[PDB]
């Protein structure tokens, strides 16, 4: 018989970068508000 | 018991016997378990080692 003390099986586990990855970063425009006194399409009319 | 099955594998594998067991074998067996398992349960010349 022999023992498999020198042959013992191998695990694995990846060293995972997780803990200093960056995130997903989400983008949103700053709308030019019509809140704020924006400007209007100057409908025109006629005084005939 | 994982473990001790773990520790009988490599005691079989050192002795020289070439031992099917899913956790080893995973990457064939996640192609098809049922396959997987067939593919040994039919072939007469290999043993099966039941552990209780």
């Amino acid at each position: 018989v022999r023992e498999p003390g020198s042959q013992a099986c191998l695990a694995i586990d990846p060293l995972v970068g997780e803990e200093g990855g960056a995130a997903v970063a989400k983008l949103e425009p700053h709308l030019q508000p019509r809140g704020q006194p924006a400007p209007q399409p100057l409908h025109t009319l006629v005084l005939a | 018991t994982a473990m001790e099955v773990v520790k009988f594998v490599n005691f079989l594998l050192v002795n020289g016997f070439q031992t099917a067991i899913d956790i080893f074998e995973d990457r064939i067996r996640g192609i098809d378990i049922i396959k997987w398992m067939e593919r040994y349960l039919r072939d007469k010349t290999v043993m099966i080692i039941v552990a209780i």
